[PDB]
């Protein structure tokens, strides 16, 4: 997250870190056994770290649980990042009598202008690289379709939306992929891609979760 | 723009990035 602020420990209790040799992607807990992330985060040997704040120091509230299944959307297109969504099943249920909790799925798609919370342990520099120890947060509005399409001609599908600032300076960044965009307590987006980070006229592009609610619920029920 | 989109992805795994870039050549 570039241009954000330190969230504070467990103030984003549904945030997870996906760790496979290192932290490499975020995700969002949607019930005690399932995490939503980005399809492009797929890889072997994922451990899900819940209740995390400082990724390098165990200090309380962390739960480290191996993924048992990673189910990429059947229409994911790795060339265009269309349908960039994946569900991860935990090998054991997380304990929610705790700091950890799930995030609700959307009941409708959010509107342009709506302010959302985006969070992650990704790079905090708008050029160069610096990965933070503790979880970062950013408040950012959903941008209009037209401004999104103007920033990313030919590349924005109905399963994507832009959020952030056309003036740049504030954005998600490498290491944030798969993590949450939450708007009024609903999971509306998954960090997916962008041209660089925090650049002028290049806001973040996010998977539009409201298009996938039935796929998510059916996948959870059948796995 | 295969290589461009490999860098556009917001993960931080060198292995995933290098895999993406190599696969663009194949
Ligand atoms: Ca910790």
């Amino acid at each position: 997250i570039v241009g954000g602020y330190t969230c504070g420990a467990n103030t984003v209790p549904y945030q997870v870190s996906l760790n496979s040799g290192y932290h490499f992607c975020g995700g969002s807990l949607i019930n005690s056994q399932w995490v939503v992330s980005a399809a492009h985060c797929y890889k072997s040997g994922i451990q899900v770290r819940l209740g995390e704040d400082n990724i390098n120091v165990v200090e309380g509230n962390e739960q480290f649980i191996s993924a048992s299944k990673s189910i990429v959307h059947p229409s994911y297109n790795s060339n265009t990042l269309n349908n960039d969504i994946m569900l991860i099943k935990l090998k054991s249920a997380a304990s929610l009598n705790s700091r950890v909790a799930s995030i609700s799925l959307p009941t409708s798609c959010a509107s342009a202008g709506t302010q959302c919370l985006i969070s992650g342990w990704g790079n905090t520099k708008s050029s160069g690289t610096s990965y933070p120890d503790v979880l970062k947060c950013l408040k950012a509005p959903i941008l209009s379709d037209s401004s999104c399409k103007s920033a990313y001609p030919g590349q924005i599908t109905s399963n994507m939306f832009c959020a952030g600032y056309l003036e740049g300076g504030k954005d998600s960044c490498q290491g944030d992929s798969g993590g949450p965009v939450v708007c009024s307590g609903k999971l509306q987006g998954i960090v997916s891609w962008g041209s660089g980070c925090a650049q002028k006229n290049k806001p973040g592009v996010y998977t539009k979760v409201c298009n996938y609610v039935s796929w998510i619920k059916q996948t959870i029920a059948s796995n | 723009q295969c290589k461009v989109m490999c860098y556009a992805q917001r993960h931080s795994s060198p292995e995933l990035l290098r895999r993406c870039l190599d696969n663009c050549e194949k």
